[PDB]
């Protein structure tokens, strides 16, 4: 009987060993994730491998380009609610990762904001100022002009992104959902995604 | 029809190869796999492929679970046989009597 | 000695039980998913709630 009891206890001790193994392994997975977040430096927006291939093609071509999130930063007076609205609309439209190009480029597997004149009504340039990165190949005057390109009123069946988050894409008109505080737009925001 | 299949200058159009012009913007779409959303055939293909995946997963998991049942049954038989072993264990009856 | 061996066997029985739980979690989800795809109204593109 005593050995029956101790056998049971030994089995459960083994179960304790197994769960110690399990928790060590869970802590190792958590540790690996923690290591990944600790050695992060700058997370970028959503992309497809085709867009990366195309942008490699652009680099091989030497075309002047810089992604939008890497191109602009919000102004001081633009509090977190406004940042959220503008970044959510850009992300929903995909404009967030869209490319600003010095020349009228046509993208393959990618999107380019050609500086075609969209100088009618209010624009996002009112709220945003350019923020050029270390790899910038484009001047801020053109970027500012593109910021003016993004309109805040319907161009019929055309392109615009309002401050309240609505956007028109071709025949489409849209409004963005909640996405939380800004993480991609601005130097502070890109690092912030990493910290939580 | 509000969507053209030939370049409309700076205007709005979406070509067959996936390129599109939407104002000052020009874009081209990435890989998204075979059509899944547009049309009954595409939606049904999505449904059938998802169904096939889940059916194969249920089959594999059932096979593994029946294998697990076999292992557990063998382990129970082993414990039983251990108890049976206890009975077969030698006894010192003759030596103690002597 | 028999009890040393039997503790190991109990452990392996326990591992089978743990993997039975595991099969329960993957296979129950697969059954639910298969029913859902049978009851698929439509495919949903990228969306927010």
């Amino acid at each position: 009987v005593v050995n029956d009891y101790i056998t049971d206890i030994s089995t459960k001790k083994k179960l304790m060993e197994t769960k110690i193994e399990d928790k060590k392994h869970e802590l190792e997975a958590a540790r690996a994730e923690l290591h990944h977040w600790k050695t992060l430096k700058m997370p970028n927006p959503d992309r497809a491998k085709d867009t990366e291939a195309f942008r490699l093609q652009l680099l091989e071509d030497g075309q002047a380009f810089i992604p939008f999130y890497a191109a602009v930063e919000f102004q001081d007076d633009v509090t977190e609610e406004q940042k959220e609205r503008i970044e959510s609309a850009l992300k929903q439209t995909g404009i967030l990762d869209s490319l600003i190009t010095e020349n009228a480029l046509a993208p393959t597997h990618d999107r380019v904001i050609r500086p075609e004149p969209q100088l009618l009504g209010y624009t996002l340039a009112d709220y945003l100022r350019p923020d050029l990165e270390a790899d910038s190949l484009i001047s801020n005057k053109l970027v500012d002009e593109i910021l003016r390109s993004i309109s805040l009123e319907q161009e019929g069946a055309g392109f615009h992104v309002d401050v309240d988050g609505s956007y028109s894409l071709g025949c489409l008109v849209g409004h963005a959902p909640n996405e939380g505080p800004s993480k991609y737009i601005g130097r502070s925001s890109r690092k912030r995604y990493q910290q939580e | 029809r509000s969507i053209s299949l030939e370049q409309e200058g700076a205007g709005f159009h979406v070509d067959v190869d996936g390129s599109y012009s939407l104002g000052c913007l020009v874009g081209h779409a990435p890989n998204e796999g075979p059509s899944k959303y547009i049309g009954r055939s595409s939606r049904k293909r999505y449904q059938q492929e998802k169904i096939k995946e889940c059916q194969e997963t249920i089959e594999q998991l059932q096979l593994e679970l029946e294998e697990l049942k076999v292992q557990l049954s063998q382990y129970e038989e082993n414990l039983l046989q251990a108890a049976q072993w206890k009975q077969t264990m030698p006894t010192d009856q003759e030596l103690n009597d002597l």
